[PDB]
């Protein structure tokens, strides 16, 4: 087995993804060698997912015989399930990504938001506070806890965050679709 | 005449101009944009407002800027914001207040009677006219001539000179008014092209628009700019009229009309124009450069269905009760995306520093608020370095003003990191904040 | 080169100028 296979692997397993823009090696390594992850990663039941547009090599749930093995049943997965305010913030984030998407050209940029922004449309469904603190501190909490699952990152000096590129994945339209049913479904009795 | 009324009613609603003039804070925006174009606009903001509370400061800067934007009057491409029309169009609206440039002069009669006789030669398709025209120029010229060579040449007044510099200094300056919005229409004719072929995804034109090598982008504005430009490319005509420019300079009575900005603007017409000119060509080739490579990428079909579902998603999201915390943590069905490892298998540089060490005796100093001698500061604050730090206090009395006493000696002793001792024998010195609070370093 | 030189010296004159005026200061160390 190459070296080079098996740090990619190793690297892959242990962050959950590689970027050609931080790890060009490890992602031309991985990529060429799609055959041979998925056979060293199939005893796991994992599966590799590469998206070339946009530079991202993700690891997911392989999919087996079974028609519900709920993805999150498997010994390996550490993170907690998601609720529905995680998932409209993520939902708003994913509409934020398309809008940076639509206008953008070639040239290395990033998706990056004030919180203030995003604060009146939570606001919107969610409701509104007494004081801005309250609402602040649960903005905070919340970007926390999809920072804990790896969608954004910490904030900086000028109050603003980053959505990273591996929303485009948790927000498939099929991962959508399969959710707006679901919550169809929940509202409607 | 009721039309003029809804009509103005709309631009004072829309137009971000008027807006920006009926913003409570116009003059310190006005001044700070002005003063920028000639991130950090955030912070140069940020300062200029500071010192005028009078009538957050960060926040509201950033408030103030993302609304303009919002609005429209400047824009941001990749890190940087850039001017359109308006902001120009309302700075010179501004300026002009103070003093304008006449225009009803006689001067300006004589220039439209020469332009409006030689626009009703050209229009002429007759070839007869043309000729008879031609001969009477030529008679003129001639009888012109031997009045000159009678001995008649006329030099004109005073004033008449400075209003014709005036006048042209006037004509030959509004070359620049036109630039930005021919940017601004390339840009609205992108984002209308983007539209377009988002909402429509079909392939076949994405394709044939790939194949097709002809210029995109085409509005009257950029035909007028490159016809502008190719006659602006003959330098034959630029010499002459440089050469020309820089003799009359050369007269009495030009300090009597013009101020030295004016003058200098006026020195340098010709290379500044032709860079001006030059400096479109690159905007125009990244433009189409970017819509090509965003025309390659064959995305838009995806982001027209994604964007249909999350419409659908948020038009469910009304038809739930956020004031419930047991239905905002009921848990959704999404798969984990980006799966990573469960954390653990559960198994002589740098030198001396001057600002630190002024920044941490400051503080030391205003927080005691009594003099203090040099015993008592190196108690409190151990050095690193024994020397480079009594040199640089005594350097600070002396600059100071504040006395130092030779007469009398003061023992500290130190120890350094391998243990021993050293003892320094130095004089007396009193240090207090208030003396020395009002000198930089 | 002041570390250098706290190897192989035992005194020092520091010299500081204000204004058109200047002044002179002695040290020592053991």
């Amino acid at each position: 087995t190459p070296q080079r296979v098996r740090e990619a692997v190793q690297e892959m397993l242990k962050y959950g993804l590689l970027e050609e823009s931080h790890k060009p090696n490890l992602y031309r390594s991985a990529l060429t060698n799609i055959e041979v992850v998925d056979r060293i990663l199939e005893p796991l039941d994992l599966a590799m997912g590469v998206d070339e547009v946009r530079g991202l090599v993700f690891v997911t749930v392989r999919q087996g015989e079974v028609a519900e093995q709920d993805d999150w049943s498997h010994p390996l997965v550490r993170r907690q399930r998601l609720n529905l305010e995680q998932s409209l913030l993520i939902a708003i984030l994913r509409q934020h990504f398309i809008a940076y998407e639509q206008e953008s050209g070639t040239g290395a940029s990033q998706a990056l938001v004030a919180v203030d922004e995003l604060i009146p449309q939570l606001q919107v469904y969610l409701g509104e506070l007494g004081s801005e603190a309250k609402e602040r501190n649960r903005i905070i909490t919340l970007l926390d806890q999809l920072k804990g699952h790896g969608l954004v990152s910490a904030l900086d000096a000028h109050d603003r965050v980053i959505i990273r590129p591996i929303i485009t994945h948790l927000a498939n339209p099929e991962n959508l679709q399969a959710l707006v049913v679901w919550l169809r479904e929940q509202v409607e009795g | 005449a009721q039309q003029r009324s809804e009509r103005y009613v709309s631009a004072r609603s829309q137009h971000p101009a008027w807006l920006l003039l009926a913003s409570r804070r116009a003059p310190l925006v006005l001044g700070c944009l002005r003063t920028l174009f000639e991130e950090d606009a955030l912070q140069a903001l940020s300062e200029m407002l500071a010192a005028y509370a009078s009538q957050a400061t960060h926040l509201q800067a950033g408030r103030e800027l993302r609304e303009w934007i919002k609005r429209r009057l400047v824009v941001e491409r990749e890190g940087r914001i850039y001017a359109t029309d308006a902001l120009e169009s309302a700075i010179q609206f501004v300026d002009s207040l103070d003093s304008r440039i006449m225009t009803s002069t006689a001067s300006r009669l004589s220039v439209v009677q020469r332009e409006i006789e030689n626009l009703e030669t050209g229009l002429n398709p007759s070839p007869t006219g043309r000729i008879a025209s031609l001969r009477r120029r030529i008679q003129d010229l001639e009888h012109e001539l031997a009045r000159v060579e009678a001995g008649h040449v006329d030099v004109l007044d005073e004033a008449q000179a400075i209003e014709g510099m005036r006048e042209v200094y006037n004509l030959a300056t509004s070359l620049r008014a036109d630039f930005r919005r021919v940017e601004d229409s390339w840009r609205e004719a992108d984002r209308a092209l983007r539209h377009s072929i988002i909402s429509e995804h079909r392939g076949e034109i994405v394709d044939r628009l790939l194949d097709g090598q002809d210029a995109l982008l085409n509005t009257p504005e950029g035909r007028v700019f490159e016809s502008f430009q190719q006659q602006l490319r003959q330098s034959a005509e630029l010499e002459v009229m440089r050469e020309r420019l820089r003799t009359i300079l050369r007269h009495p009575a030009v300090p009597k009309a013009l101020n030295r900005p004016q003058q200098r603007e006026l020195r340098w017409l010709a290379l500044r124009l032709v860079r001006e000119s030059q400096a479109v060509l690159q905007a125009r080739a990244r433009s189409e450069r970017d819509v090509r490579g965003f025309m390659k990428t064959g995305l838009a079909a995806e982001h027209h269905r994604v964007g249909q579902l999350l419409n659908d998603f948020f038009n469910l999201a009304l038809s739930v009760d956020w004031q419930r915390q047991s239905e905002r943590r009921k848990p959704a069905c999404l798969p984990p995306v980006g799966v990573a490892i469960t954390g653990v298998p559960a198994i002589a540089f740098d030198g001396l520093d001057r600002e630190a060490l002024i920044h941490d005796t400051l503080a030391v100093l205003v927080e005691q608020g009594r003099p203090v001698s040099l015993g008592e500061l190196a108690s409190l604050l151990p050095p690193a370095h024994d020397l480079e730090t009594f040199a640089l206090w005594l350097a600070m009395a002396r600059e100071a003003g504040i006395e130092v006493l030779t007469e009398e000696r003061q023992f500290v002793e130190l120890v350094d990191e391998d243990e021993q001792r050293w003892g320094f024998n130095l004089p007396y010195v009193g240090l207090d904040h208030e003396a020395l609070k009002d000198i930089d370093w | 080169e002041m570390r250098l030189l706290r190897h192989h010296t035992r005194s020092a004159v520091v010299v500081h100028r204000r204004g058109v005026e200047s002044s002179l200061v002695s040290l020592s160390w053991e």
